[PDB]
């Protein structure tokens, strides 16, 4: 067994084991409800 | 013995028409002692108000609690008490029918056509040890639980809302029955209940025998609602010396005699089913009522108090009001207790009762619960005649009529307690 | 690439991980399968779970909480990796046995292993507090096992 | 090379005790599709539900007994999620949960268990211990085939032999019926159409680079 | 190490135990007044693990000003404008992160933070936000 | 033979084959090498109660 | 003999082995405290807890067996 | 579809046949009619493959199951799961008429071996057995002693004289010798000397 | 704990004199031995693992075969005297943990004495010369003509196995079956024999055994059995 | 409780009924089970003999004809490898590979040998049982 070479395959791999999915891609500004954040980082 | 069929809970004992607690037949303990049922010191004995646990030997003290018995779970059925239905036996096989029936009653409204859907199953279901236990279940004209009664016997109830939560109860499970038994369901699920009266009676036999826990099994800690086919033998009492507990390891329901407590032979082993709930839940789930309920209500709406903690006093009871217990230090009972726990009262830091307004409040409320026994048609002593002799032991007709007679004889302990709290207060 | 510098490397730590796990209690197991020694996962899988536990910071990650070269658990890497944006990057490492142990923060437990005289050494100079808790630091002491 | 094997693990894990009863953890490794797939799940606990269908058939954390695996592969519940210690939210010790059935109970691993150093010798202990067919007439007769079927080849004796990459039958004239064997493909032929064979003879075959000196 | 005893044993409890706002508010205290060592790893730690909870725990006032205190008694200064940037929001933060002036004075060590390091248009939010 | 008592978790028995059959003296002795070496192993304990950092007798 | 039946019984009684055996030495060590008859021939203060133990299960056993 | 208040169910293994009865205060009689075949419990029905001639006419038959034992000898799990479980696995029944429809308690009645009906669950499938009679006196013979052998996974069935029954014995001996004979014989065929040696 | 003993016993006024009857070995000595032996376990130490000592005849520690210079611990504490007591005994260990897999099953002589108590009837070819059995009422029967020499070991027979549940099989339909007129029939297998009727009911099962088969099932039930007399 | 077996203990039944049994009862049970058992083995081993003889030991009776085999191979390539038809490797592959062919060969037919032929020979039963000696051991005794 080997996830794919190709990132994005193992991407699929990992929502399809559920090892890592976007529901656990989270941090503070979409957590703690920073969203004047979005208008400071990227300037 | 590991076989046979029919074994039966022998008819001498119910035979009380011409005018007391016989063995149970030996089978009775036998099909479950081969199957590690195991009872210490401990008889069942038959009465014609049906099975009790009473000690067989005297029982010492001990400083834990002592086993009286144990029930394997294998013998036992289960329905999880939250929303995922499971079954710890696992009886009903994948996809079988009984699953989308039991999923079709509503998660918390109707556990009990739930146990009693499980309960046909496992009558169904061959070499199941209910299909040899169903026996010496209470069949439909021998049962207490109301939902067998009908307006024949709530106009002898006398308890319209409890007449009205009865008769809720019988159409949810007549029309659960109507909708799910209906001529299109599976021979495998018509032959469960081909007639209304067999549902009905296995209701009714759930309500009545549902014992529920938390327990483990394994790693699970769960909500379980479940039927042990000797911890259901015993008895109710608000004073019980036993109580169910759980070994998960072996999966052994213990019933275990109180630590500390010594108890006698021919005593009856009893358990608090639900505690502090009134005589109308009693009736309205298990289908008994009884006169010593420490937890029972008046619909007093006097002005009129008395000092309550004088009235704890005089009748030497202790504790908080959810804790209030009697000692040795002598017609002091449950029903004393619920009189302190429902007496319109007053209480203040360190104040005496007024010894006259006190008798005032005293003669007051005695009037009242006099003119509340005046609202029944009968006194409670001709209840007693009227079950010292009855006419045909119709079960729930006895039953409503134990439940007013009971509630009569309280509000006359209300009485005789008024009545000797004044004279003691000397 | 793919990812950016907010996840990229903690999921490309996760991965690396979870493929070296799989990698290493197959390869492991397979030798005692192939040999009948048979053997329980949940064995091979504390030792599996110990090798793969760090993660290290790279030159790119130098920031005032953690240094480069530092050798931080995946859990910590993937909890401050959410929480902070002060620069963090980090890369699997096989942390093989040998380096698993004079990397457990049981100062004894490295010491009275091997390195005895580097492991002191270190840890005098960082002052390190062994807070006991396992057993091989704790029989030295003679204590009563935390265990 | 076990003693010294055995130091090393029980070194690395000596830390590892069952402190707690769940990390509570919301993940799990999956597991799916035949002795192996027993063995990796008998003793786990699942990190969440299974259903067949609408009938629910297991629970978060209920422990995966023989019937349970068992009722998953005839149902072919695949994405079956277990508690491993990959799972779990602390390195430096583990919450019985994520262990599973103890290593000698029937019941949840116990809390203060080493489990740790029970697996490092569990591995080093056992490592002490570690460390073509031929077809042969069955029977005496006549071998029978025909031999323009099969190439002609120098065997890694020196023999010469046939080479086959067909399905070849073979007919053993015997002494009292025509018995038969068949030859599969890429295999060597070491008989030829007409001799005579006896019983348990081999009939038929199916790195270092060194010096050799004459 | 004595609180945070208390927090893990806290965290890996029954559901009726878990940690609120106020058990990471006093964990995370009892680490950025630790007397004799450094704790940013820890307290980093620990904020992760309070956004891992945050189905159940969202932070308060003395959260933000605490991480406030943290990253500007150590110089982690692109992380504490941030939180401060979040205290913002909550009315007397500036009140709490000057803690009456003592513990060392946070609100200060965060305007001399921002002064040596010039983030002056940062400074000047700090001090419409005072 | 300690890796297989600890097994057990029976650490009493571990204990009394490490120290009383025979802090205890050889780790007095291995603290007195070391602060020999010019290293102070210095052991503390800390009262659950009163927070206070009692030195053990090394 | 049959003692550790009795043992058996209490470790499945218990709901861990480990404070079970800590009660135990709790328990007998508390007896040598509470009482200081010398107790220490042929009958042991273990086996008085475990038979005392097994006595409260309900089973006929004499102390020390 | 059909109902089975009178019907024998005759639950086979993989199967359950319903056979059409009259009412008998033995319920000791059969339409062999109205066959129906439903999986265990599915109450689903079909015809069965009926295979031979069968009478059209009320009958009363004694019934009896050719099913092997099988130990299902299960896992068990922690809760004192019974370390066996066997279980009847009803490959086969047979239906063997009653002479002259004779009941039970009749003083002359007598199994009427001449008409067996065979009832197959994993062909799904009705025969009637070709019986050999090795009796001397053909239809007329007194049929008491008669003693029915089924054989060859029934079937294959022989009528002997009461007296001759091979004791159970030297049946199972004989088997084993059979067996082994053919087992011996393939072992030793793989030595050269064979061709050239003598059974002894 | 000898000295102790004394103390107790009240045979020495001090433990100088308990060492000089020590010294002095009289029978005394023993008696109190035997008395601080019972109930006090010892650690073996080859690998480490406690057990119950018995005072025994001659020089050498003497070991059960199964649990097998070996070196001896005694614990000193009470609390390590209950952790042995309950945690290090073999009772407590059966199971090798590495799978789960047990450990003192039986093996070397044991082992193919039992093979040959279960190795039994000699089959077919083996055991008539050309081609083509007593039945006893219960296994003590079979037992007792077994050692009244009326039958061998190996020598095979009929048992009544009126215990009829539990009946082994191997999946295989009856060889043979043999009905009566009367409708009472026999089916014949390679194993057992069963007697049924359609009128009544299953007589009896006969299986076809061993005194060995015999013995081996026995003296597990036996074993079974005299474990579960304390349950009384 | 226990099923009758009527059937031969192997190793790895036996082990199946002991893993049962500490399943089933727990230690409780099964530590005197396990513990009478014992002296039932020892019971019936002393009342057999498993004592092993110069003609016990059984060389399979064909082995003759297969090493005259491998010996005349190997003779008529000795004498061919003379003649320069086959060079050195060829005849030491053939000297390894038809001797260990031939070994193989022997063991494979070692077991069956003994089931049909002498059930009962000692170290047939102490292999196939296990008690001591492992399958190669018994055959570089016996082959
Ligand atoms: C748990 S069920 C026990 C079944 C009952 N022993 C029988 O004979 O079926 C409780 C039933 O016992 C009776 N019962 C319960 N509590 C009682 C009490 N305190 N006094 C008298 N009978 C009682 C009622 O008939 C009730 O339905
Ligand atoms: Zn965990």
């Amino acid at each position: 067994d080997w996830f794919p070479e190709e990132p994005f395959e193992a991407f699929k791999e990992m929502r399809e084991r559920k090892v890592f999915d976007v529901s656990d891609m989270y941090t503070i500004a979409d957590v703690w409800g920073w969203t004047w954040e979005k208008d400071f980082k990227n300037k | 013995a590991s076989l046979e069929t029919q074994p039966f809970p022998l008819f001498q004992s119910p035979a009380s028409e011409e005018s007391e607690l016989e063995s149970a037949d030996p089978d009775f303990y036998k099909i479950g002692y081969v199957r590690r049922v195991r009872a210490y010191g401990v008889e069942f004995k038959e009465g014609p108000d049906g099975f009790g646990i009473y000690a067989s030997k005297d029982i010492e003290p001990r400083r834990r609690a002592r086993v009286i018995m144990e029930i394997p779970h294998e013998l036992m059925i289960t329905i999880r008490q939250k929303h995922p239905w499971m079954f710890f036996p696992d009886i009903v096989p994948i996809g079988h029918p009984i699953f989308d029936i039991i999923n079709s009653t509503d998660p918390e409204r109707d556990w009990d056509l739930r146990l009693a859907c499980l309960l046909l199953f496992s009558f169904d279901r061959e070499d199941h040890f209910w299909r040899l236990y169903g026996d010496f279940l209470p069949a439909a004209d021998e049962c207490s639980s109301l939902l067998l009664a009908t307006e024949e016997d709530l106009a002898e109830l006398q308890d319209p809302q409890l007449v009205s939560t009865i008769r809720q109860q019988q159409k949810r499970v007549l029309e659960f029955w109507e909708k799910n038994w209906h001529s299109g369901v599976p021979l495998k699920i018509k032959r469960l209940a081909e007639d209304a009266e067999r549902f009905i009676w296995a209701v009714s036999i759930a309500q009545t025998r549902c014992i529920s826990m938390k327990t483990r099994i394994g790693a699970l800690v769960q909500d379980l609602n479940m039927m042990i086919p000797y911890a259901d033998m015993l008895n109710h009492s608000f004073e019980p010396n036993c109580f169910l507990h759980w070994r998960p390891k072996d999966r052994i329901l213990e019933v275990m005699s109180n630590a500390g407590q010594a108890i006698k032979k021919g005593e009856e082993m009893t358990i608090n089913y639900m505690p502090g709930q009134k005589n109308n839940m009693l009736m309205e789930r298990y289908g008994f009522s009884t006169p010593v309920n420490p937890w029972d209500a008046i619909p007093f709406s006097g002005d009129s108090r008395i000092h309550l903690n004088s009235f704890l006093s005089v009748f030497n009871i202790f504790g908080l009001p959810e804790e209030y217990y009697h000692d040795s230090e002598s017609f002091v009972d449950g029903a004393v207790i619920a009189a302190a726990r429902t007496l319109p009262t007053w209480s203040d830091i360190d104040l005496p009762p007024i010894p006259s307004a006190e008798r005032k409040a005293v003669k007051e409320l005695q009037d009242e619960c006099r003119k509340m026994l005046a609202e029944y048609p009968t006194t409670s002593e001709q209840d007693q005649k009227l079950l010292d002799s009855l006419s045909e032991a119709r079960t729930t007709f006895a039953t409503a009529v134990k439940y007013r007679m009971h509630r009569k004889m309280f509000i006359g302990k209300i009485i005789k307690a008024l009545d000797i709290y004044q004279e003691r207060l000397l | 690439r793919i990812l950016g510098i907010p996840w990229g490397f903690l999921i490309g730590a996760e991965l690396t991980i979870v493929q070296s796990r799989i990698s290493l209690v197959n390869k492991i197991q397979k030798v005692y399968r192939s040999q009948g020694v048979q053997i329980h996962n949940r064995h091979i899988e504390i030792i599996v779970r110990q090798i793969t536990s760090k993660v290290l910071v790279s030159e790119e990650g130098m920031s005032n909480v953690f240094l480069p070269g530092e050798l931080i658990g995946l859990l910590r890497a993937e909890r401050t990796g959410r929480a902070l944006e002060e620069a963090i990057c980090y890369r699997a490492v096989l942390l093989g046995i040998t380096r698993a142990s004079l990397n457990t923060q049981s100062f004894i437990s490295e010491a009275s292993f091997q390195e005895t005289a580097r492991v002191l050494a270190k840890a005098a100079l960082r002052g390190r507090i062994d807070w006991l808790k396992g057993l091989k630091e704790n029989v030295v002491l003679g204590g009563v096992i935390p265990a | 090379d076990a003693g010294y094997l055995t130091r090393r693990l029980v070194e690395v894990v000596q830390h590892i005790v069952v402190r707690r009863t769940d990390c509570g953890t919301i993940r799990g490794i999956s597991v799916s599709p035949e002795r192996i797939f027993i063995q990796t799940l008998i003793g786990r606990v699942l990190a969440d539900d299974i259903y067949i269908g609408s009938r629910c058939v297991a629970f978060r954390n209920q422990d995966l007994g023989i019937g349970l695996v068992n009722r998953f592969i005839t149902f072919g519940t695949q994405s079956i999620s277990i508690r491993t210690p990959f799972t779990c939210r602390s390195t430096s010790w583990i919450c019985r949960l994520c262990y599973g059935r103890s290593p000698t109970h029937g019941d949840l691993v116990e809390l203060g268990e080493a489990v740790g150093i029970i697996a490092g010798q569990s591995i080093g202990e056992p490592g002490t211990q570690l460390t073509a067919e031929h077809v042969r007439a069955p029977y005496n007769g006549k071998i029978k085939f025909n031999e323009d079927l099969v190439h002609p080849t120098r065997t890694r004796h020196g023999h010469p032999a046939f080479l086959c990459y067909i399905d070849l039958s073979v007919i053993i004239e015997s002494e009292d019926i025509i018995h038969s064997v068949t030859i599969p493909p890429k295999s060597f032929l070491l008989v030829q159409n007409d001799q005579y064979v006896e019983s348990e003879q081999v009939i038929a075959e199916i790195k270092e680079r060194v010096r050799k000196y004459i | 190490e004595v609180a945070y005893a208390t927090f893990e044993n806290m965290e890996y409890g029954e559901d009726f135990m878990k940690p609120d706002t106020e058990t990471y508010n006093w964990v995370i205290q009892a680490y950025t007044r630790a007397d004799s060592y450094d704790r940013v790893q820890d307290v980093a730690e620990l904020l992760g693990m309070m956004v891992e909870d945050y189905k159940r725990v969202q932070p308060n006032v003395k959260t933000h000003a605490l991480l406030v205190e943290c990253f500007t008694k150590y110089c982690v200064v692109k992380e504490a404008i941030r939180h401060f940037r979040a205290l913002k929001n909550f009315e007397g933060g500036t009140k709490v992160l000057h803690n009456a002036g003592n513990f060392e004075d946070p609100l200060s060590l965060y305007l001399r933070a921002l002064c040596r390091e010039g983030r002056i248009v940062e400074l000047i939010d700090a001090l419409d936000a005072m | 033979e300690v890796w297989a008592l600890e097994g057990f978790g029976v650490a009493h028995i571990l204990q009394e084959m490490l120290t009383y059959k025979s802090a205890p003296e050889s780790f007095r002795l291995l603290v007195r090498e070391l602060r020999s070496l010019a290293l102070e192993l210095n052991h503390f304990l800390v009262s659950e109660k009163n927070f206070q950092i009692n030195r053990k007798e090394v | 003999k049959v003692m550790t039946m009795d043992i058996e019984r209490l470790l499945l009684s218990e709901d861990n082995r480990f404070e079970f055996v800590n009660s135990v030495a709790a328990e007998a060590t508390e007896y040598v405290e509470k009482n200081r008859d010398e107790y220490g021939g042929t009958k042991k203060a273990i086996f008085h807890v475990l038979s005392n133990r097994v006595n409260d299960l309900g089973f006929d056993r004499p102390e020390a067996y | 579809r059909i109902n089975e208040d009178e019907f024998h169910k005759i639950s086979l293994l993989d199967c359950d046949f319903f056979i059409r009865k009259p009412p008998d205060p033995d319920n000791d009689v059969y339409d062999f009619r109205e066959m129906y075949v439903t999986p265990p419990d599915t109450d689903i029905y079909s015809v069965p493959r009926v295979l031979a001639p069968m009478p059209q006419k009320y009958i009363r038959c004694a019934m009896s199951d050719y099913g092997c034992y099988d130990v299902t000898e299960p896992p068990i799990d922690a809760p004192r799961d019974p370390l066996y479980k066997s279980e009847r696995e009803i490959s086969k029944v047979f239906l063997t008429k009653h002479y002259r429809n004779r009941r039970l308690n009749d003083p002359e009645f007598v199994l009427d071996f001449e008409e067996i009906y065979v009832i197959d669950s994993k062909t799904k499938s009705i025969t009637r057995a070709r019986v050999l009679v090795t009796v001397p006196g053909g239809r007329k013979r007194d049929r008491k002693d008669d003693l029915l052998v089924i054989r060859d996974n029934g079937n294959s069935f022989k009528i002997i004289h009461v007296g001759e029954r091979d004791d159970p014995t030297t049946v199972i001996e004989r088997e084993e010798w059979t067996k082994t004979r053919e087992d011996m014989e393939k072992h030793l065929r793989k030595l050269r000397d064979f061709s050239v040696s003598n059974w002894f | 704990f000898v000295i102790r003993g004394l103390i107790r016993q009240h045979l020495a006024s001090n433990i100088g004199v308990a060492k000089s009857q020590i010294r002095e070995k009289k029978p005394i000595v023993w008696e109190i031995l035997q008395e601080v032996m019972q109930g006090h376990p010892v650690l073996l130490n080859r690998g480490i693992q406690s057990f119950q000592p018995i005072l025994v005849e001659g020089r050498t520690i003497c070991l059960h075969p199964l649990v097998c210079q070996m070196a001896v611990h005694v614990p000193l504490s009470l609390e390590a005297q209950a952790e042995a007591r309950l945690l290090m005994f073999s009772h407590m260990n059966l199971l090798s943990p590495a799978i789960g897999d047990p450990i003192s099953v039986p093996t070397q002589d044991m082992l193919i004495g039992l093979y040959v108590l279960t190795s039994g009837t000699r089959r077919g070819i083996c055991a008539n010369r050309y081609n083509p059995e007593p039945f006893f009422c219960n296994s003590y029967d079979a037992i007792g003509a077994y050692r009244q020499k009326r039958i061998n070991l190996d020598s095979p027979l009929w048992l009544r196995w009126q215990l009829d549940q539990r009946v082994i099989a191997s999946k295989e339909v009856p060889i043979e079956v043999h009905y009566e007129s009367f409708g009472n029939y026999h089916e014949i297998y390679a194993h057992y024999l069963i007697v049924r009727s359609v009128k009544k009911e299953t007589l009896y099962i006969y299986i076809r055994t061993t005194v060995g088969h015999i013995s081996f099932y026995r003296e597990i039930e036996e074993a079974i059995q005299g474990f579960s007399q304390a349950c009384s | 409780n226990l099923v009758f077996h009527n059937k031969v203990i192997d190793g790895t039944a036996i082990k199946r009924l002991i893993s049962r049994l500490i399943d089933h009862f727990g230690m409780a049970y099964t530590s005197h089970i396990l513990d009478q058992v014992k002296t039932l083995g020892f019971q019936q081993a002393t009342a057999t003999s498993i004592s092993l003889g110069i003609d016990d030991l059984l060389t399979i009776p064909s082995k003759g004809w297969l090493v005259q085999d491998a010996e005349q191979q190997s003779l008529i390539l000795e004498k061919h490898h003379h003649y320069g038809n086959v060079h050195a490797v060829e005849k030491l592959r053939q000297s390894i590979e038809i001797w260990y062919a031939t070994s193989e060969y022997l063991r494979q037919e070692m077991n069956p040998n003994f089931r049909m032929t002498d059930p009962f020979n000692p170290v047939h039963m102490m292999s196939f049982s296990g008690a001591r000696g492992n399958a190669s051991q018994v055959h570089q005794l016996v082959g």
